[PDB]
């Protein structure tokens, strides 16, 4: 009720899943006591993933993001998870959907369970999973849980999680009502906090080679760089659609 | 909504044997129906079917999955209608609740709002709750027989009048979300049922390069589509339904195609000579009664000069094993009386000295043509014949993709002059005619999904007359790499807008 | 039985999301396990496995059916062991309750009665109640991954010593009957799963006369069995598992079989001439790296003199279309260096004048042999080669049934001198390699069931190395009418006594 | 208050006419008892008339519809009126007006009496 609104100001559709009792299970397992911080909590903070721009050029069977539950949903927990091994998970995730009162469209979240195949998540798989559909026009931040349903006591922080996921699918694709040639590509930045139940179990030394660390590019200049195809300084970064933009050049390319 | 029921499960609970709960978690999710996904475009004159969704366990994946181990069901469903329209888009839409045993011939706008309907709006904000309570005529419905139950018929009414932007007409896309109420519970538990009327069509994980062609015995080399070729061909091999009912001359075999079994006769040699008469029967030891197949099963259905091998029990100068050329005019040129519909084909023998041949039961595999055309052969003297119908009406932005093989032929003019086309190859014809699925819609969405990368190459709809369409706007040929397993999503309706192919 | 548990569902109920009831009627029937049907004959020395049945939802049809829509399960099963033995038949039998993560290498009689076992008897009158409570290592088991759970291992002990009548040894036939207890309940409901590890193998309803042969491109004409023919052949086409993993040269296509695609070379003509060199690749546009396939996919695997057609892009005297004979020695006679394992075969051209041919990518369909033998061709110079293994050990009263086709050949000695044999034809090879079932046993019972009368023609077991056996005591050939759809019953164990064939 | 609205959600302007007491007058006249159905009531149902499309190309002295009161205002009552002779009338009529928040305009209803000329309104 802050701004003037022709939009749905409230979504609370009561996602049907039993609340998991984490961190009272893995407290006898680990041989440590590990609180995190009481101020990393109550602070909604943007995940280093999932910044999703819905467009009118998207089919309604298309996925916007697929977030696996982990400490790679905050800068804080992905920073602390360079030390620790293991974590026990709960999150409150807020989608921030934007776009004027001239947009339309829905989008389903889905707390898909861990032991489900990572293949076809079609349009018709919304009734099966504990889901909340959300209007694109909505004004409030959409809070929703992201809990783990696991068979172990804690998920190891390297490639050993196999944990619960949020799948978002645009369920009705973004038709606008504006009488203009204006790009209404709805840009949404979702953002997560750990609950009052997230904690890490055991404390290992930080190694800096960790998965889901903050990627970074070297801060030099772009003209202070050696060209990776001819030994010369870069005399200009540019774009040109007239050149063939599917080139087969070999040197200078690297998977990140 | 004026209905006023009292009970829907305690009526049938006496004469049921045992009524069975499901669990209290399936009664709490709104999971969407398979074929109720509509889109109100502003260029739609009012009074058209958005969806006609029955009652039944085939409205959730969970009820359709669990209903294969029971003998039937009672109880009331519930519907959440959701619409993807914010404000500035006025125009109502009515969900009428049509009873069982109401005929589907016509439903105009003065007919929708004459049921116990709900008149909802495109501009609504909260979703729309609506009961679908089964008006029985019996105690419990059975679950292995499709039955006249209550249907939910939606139709727009005072149509959508909204402001549209450039090159994107503002469709109001609406969905239905079904959930069983507390009255819904199955009856007597019968465990063994393998094939069910609620099973989903599956389209196996064989590669399109590893599958046999359904029109000529060669592996499929290409998978392309041409808007320059005629979009409405009349094929007779490789025609099938999703129901499993074959159409025309199509065999459930990769080895029977473009081949025929017959009783031979080798008679004439008087200076020009060199002819044989094959009385057709069937390729697995049967007879031939001319009905609707237009030819025996697996007869070659194309116009050309097909050379065919043969097994000969020749007396003199050799054993009971020698093959020969056997030119056979399949084409429109009716020099000899070519008729596979009565089952009598004629074949010139060989540029041979005079004659040494013995009649018997033969089976004539093909090896080469002289000139290929994609027209039907003359099955009876040039007269008409009960054929499989041509490939049906497309959405005007769609053309059928086709599966290239290459015959070996005699041309002496140019190399690789022809290629052979089909839709749904023999490992899908033999799939559909062996599973024999029960269809809901007329169309069926697919996603072409390559294996080692998972890249969605194209989406495509598989019509229930057994052909796969593809929306390619253009006039040029384009191919696709033949390493993607086809996978279904849902029974999409007839007038569905699959996206594009670039 | 000393176990003493306290809880098996409330442990995993915190970290589950949602635990789900089934219904109170599935917890009341004793429905029998798929592979726990034993028979204690008196001529069985004590200490042999009667059954080794795990925990899991794959012990009822209902739990296996309902467990395709959940993500896992917890809880305790319960077993009713029943035995079909009245009095005058003494001899105990122990049901040991072996934990998860116990190795299966050996289990002698001093090992059974060292678990928390139950020592029951053949002479018992009431059935035998026994808990199977899952000793977890985790919170909940997942349902899409086979997992080390508690197993119930039964073994006889002080063996059966009874009085037998004439020609019928008194077997004490025992059954297991599983039922979930009140602790059993599934966890978080995930609806879409089509292919599951608990699905039953199905064997489609295609007729054996309507299906393509898996060794030669001809429709199957006969379905017979011969005790005079060697019961242990070494076939390389038509070999498959029920798992879907192919064995040897077998393609998933009816058109690829006994054919090969290559790059040709036409070089030599110097007075005797007439040779061609084919460098093999693959029949769907791929390469050839010699691994374990022993040949490219679909290479003809029999010894003879195969004549093969070809597509020729000949420059002079004709277009880019003329076929020819191309005799090619597949047999043991190594005149030319025949090696498909490196992918270089040699083929005599034609009784021709001199030469006019042009190299290119060809695909060589077969048309005729000169002399058929059921031995493997020389794949590499007469040296050995990684082959599919021979058809495995039978019960000594069983021989494999085989599916007759008839080649066309050159003999000039006798007519119809040979016939071609396979087990599990190409519409079952392409079925198994596309569904890719998960196997429980090593054998799999079938019933041959004709259509328009329903008469059980024979029962037969389908071993998991992909061949169908049949217990025919005799030494003469006998056939079967080829109009019965094969249908499964259950995963029977290895040493199963299917009845007879008269 | 269902959708999001820049529009007048409510019109109740208290049309000034005394309520007529029908069907207690013609019950001694006819020699029958005739209820209709209690479910033809409480079911709003589209008349086979009067579907009106207002346009910008209309003068404001122009009539959209002129419904005479009768059983030809439902499929039900026009179906039953093939049997009967005579009827005694009351109706609840709902106009369903549409159009976005970008339109404008008013429209007057008028319960014009029976003995009024069918000329200039």
């Amino acid at each position: 009720a802050s701004g003037q609104d022709l939009v749905p100001t409230a979504v609370e559709q009561a996602v049907p899943i039993q609340p998991v009792a984490g961190a009272a299970l893995a407290a006898p397992a680990a041989g440590q006591i590990n609180q995190i911080d009481p101020w990393i909590f109550q602070n909604f903070v943007q995940c280093p993933l999932g910044e999703f721009s819905i467009s009118p050029r998207n089919t309604p069977g298309e996925i916007l993001f697929d977030l696996a539950l982990g400490p790679g949903l905050n800068p804080y927990l992905a920073h602390l998870s360079a030390m620790y091994t293991g974590w026990v998970g709960n999150m409150e995730v807020q989608l921030v959907l934007a776009g004027n009162a001239f947009t339309a469209g829905k989008v389903v979240v889905a707390l898909v369970p861990p032991y489900f195949p990572k293949g076809s998540l079609t349009t018709a798989q919304i009734t099966c999973f504990p889901h909340v559909m959300c209007d694109v026009r909505t004004l409030e931040p959409i809070q929703l849980p992201l809990l783990d349903v696991r068979r172990v006591l804690w998920h190891a922080t390297q490639d050993q999680e196999e944990s619960m996921r949020l799948v978002c699918m645009l369920y009705t694709p973004l038709r606008t009502n504006s009488p203009g040639d204006e790009s209404f590509v709805v840009s949404g930045r979702l953002l997560s906090k750990p609950a009052a139940d997230f904690n890490f179990v055991y404390l290992t030394p930080p190694i800096e080679r960790t998965i889901y660390r903050m990627v970074d590019l070297p801060v030099l200049q772009p003209r202070l760089c050696t060209h990776a195809r001819w030994p010369a300084p870069i005399y200009g970064l540019l774009v040109d659609p007239s050149l063939p933009s599917n080139p087969q050049w070999q040197n200078g390319r690297v998977h990140v | 909504v004026p209905i006023q029921p009292v009970a829907g499960a305690a009526l049938a609970a006496p004469a049921a044997g045992q009524i069975n709960q499901i669990d209290p978690w399936i009664f709490q999710n709104f999971v969407q129906c398979p074929l109720g996904e509509f889109s109100i475009s502003p260029r739609n004159t009012p009074g058209e079917i958005l969806f006609d969704l029955a009652l039944g366990p085939g409205l959730n994946p969970y009820l359709a999955h669990l209903s294969a181990m029971y003998t039937g069901w009672v109880g009331n469903m519930e519907v959440q209608l959701v619409l993807a329209g914010n404000a500035f888009t006025a125009g109502k839409v009515v969900v009428a609740l049509v009873p069982p045993y109401f005929p589907k011939g016509s439903l105009t706008t003065a007919q929708i709002t004459c049921f116990p309907h709900v008149m909802c709006d495109v501009r609504t904000l909260e979703p729309i709750q609506l009961p679908l309570l089964d008006v029985r005529r019996v105690l419990w419905h059975a679950t292995q027989d499709q039955e006249e139950s209550m249907r939910l018929v939606c139709m727009l009414y005072t149509p959508l009048r909204t402001n549209s932007p450039g090159d994107e007409s503002f469709v109001v896309s609406g969905r239905l979300l079904s959930k069983p109420a507390a009255d819904f519970n199955f009856v007597y538990l019968t465990p063994p049922i393998e094939r069910t009327i609620y099973r989903m069509v599956d389209l196996p994980v064989l590669q399109p390069r590893l599958c046999t062609h359904a029109r000529w015995p060669a592996p499929i080399y290409g998978l392309l589509v041409d808007p320059s070729l005629p979009s409405n061909p009349q094929w007779q091999n490789g025609r099938v339904h999703v129901d499993g009912t074959l159409l025309g001359t199509t065999p459930v075999s990769g080895s029977w195609v473009s081949c025929f079994a017959a009783e031979a006769a080798y008679e004439f040699q008087s200076g020009i000579g060199e002819v044989a008469t094959f009385t057709l029967i069937e390729q697995d030891g049967s007879a031939y009664v001319p009905g609707d197949r237009a030819a025996p099963l697996g007869y070659p259905d194309f116009s050309g000069q097909l050379e065919i091998e043969v097994q000969t029990e020749t007396t003199k100068k050799g054993e009971k094993l020698k093959v020969t050329t056997f030119e056979m005019i399949l084409g429109p040129t009716t020099n000899v009386d070519q008729v596979p519909y009565q089952g009598r084909v004629y074949a010139s023998l060989t540029a041979a000295a005079s004659l040494d041949l013995v009649d018997g039961r033969v089976r004539a595999v093909p090896r080469s043509v002289y000139g290929f055309q994609d027209v039907v052969p003359e099955y009876n003297d040039g007269l008409l014949v009960p054929l499989a119908p041509p490939i049906g009406p497309f959405l005007p932005g769609e053309v059928l993709l086709r599966f290239r093989t290459y015959m070996r032929q005699i041309d002496s003019t140019d190399a690789a002059a022809e290629a052979i086309d089909c839709a749904l190859p023999q490992e899908f014809v033999s799939w559909f005619a062996s599973n024999a699925f029960t269809v809901q819609s007329e169309a069926l969405l697919l996603r072409y999904r390559n294996t080692l990368t998972g890249q969605l190459l194209f989406e495509c709809k598989l019509y229930s007359e057994g052909y796969i369409a593809l929306s390619y706007s253009g006039s040029g040929p384009l191919t696709f790499p033949t390493d993607g397993f086809f996978e279904v999503v849902s029974w999409v309706p007839r007038l569905y807008q699959l996206a594009s192919v670039g």
